[PDB]
This record gives C-alpha cells, structure tokens and sequence, in this order.
C-alpha cells in the first residue's frame, strides 16, 4: 500500500482508522488469527489497512468477534 | 521438624494417551524431548482445544492411574 485515501470514507475520522487498524494489527501479529487477505510480503498493518479498504474489516466487527469470544 | 530428609515435594511425570495409557516408564523424558517443537500460537491453541473437554475426562483416568502411584 502507498496512499491511504480509500480507507478515509470507510472510516470517516482518519484517526479511528488509525487506532482501529492498530486493533486489527495486533490481532494479526501475536493474537494469530491470520488476515482475511492474502499477503505479498507485507506486514500485519497494511494487510490491516488492505483489509480495512476491503470493507471486511471494521471497528465494528472487531467488537462483535471479541465479544462473541468472551461469552465462550 | 525437618521434613526434609524425609518426604520434601517430590515431582511425578505421567504420560497419558487418549485412553488413559501411561508410557511415562516406557520412554525417558530426555529422549522424547529431542522431538518436540512448538507451533503455531493461539490459532493454535484454539484448534486443538476445540475438543478440549477430554482433558476433563482424562484427569478422571490419570488421577485414577497416578493416584495409585
């Protein structure tokens, strides 16, 4: 990734986009759970970003997954 | 009282397969160690745990076959 502008509307703030990729990075560093899109040699955070323009990522269902584990 | 010439906390290894089997005595810890390696982390933990509740069942046989011991 170079330019981060597609994933400014998808999370209107360009702030919370920051920490909410942060939240999915760390997810992927050493919380496992591996990315949702294939890598080419990136690191955990652009696949973060990739996934986050993909629209598959978002604060919202970074919530929803961790909540669905702590009732397990 | 000194205790501990006599009976200090002592360790005990046990071994068990999914049928409560010891093999403890059959194979050194040594030897076995050289073949072990770690993998992958929680996604890991996760995946093998997704029947973990055995381990509940086999403490029932282990404590029943290292309890005697």
């Amino acid at each position: 990734r170079v330019t981060v502008q597609d994933a400014v509307e998808k999370i209107g703030n360009r702030f919370d986009l920051v920490l909410v990729a942060a939240r999915r990075a760390r997810q992927m560093q050493v919380g496992g759970k591996d990315p949702l899109v294939p890598e080419e040699n990136d690191k955990t955070t652009v696949i973060a970003l990739r996934e986050i323009e993909e629209g598959l990522i978002n604060n919202q269902i970074l919530d929803v997954r961790e909540r669905q584990e702590q009732q397990e | 009282l000194q205790l501990n010439r006599f009976l200090p906390p002592t360790p005990v290894r046990m071994l068990l397969d999914k049928n409560g089997n010891n093999l403890a005595a059959q194979v050194e810890f040594e030897t076995f160690n050289r073949q072990l390696n770690a993998v992958n982390r929680h996604t890991g933990s996760k995946l093998v745990n997704a029947v973990q509740q055995d381990v509940h069942a086999i403490l029932q046989l282990g404590e029943a076959q290292i309890e005697k011991s």
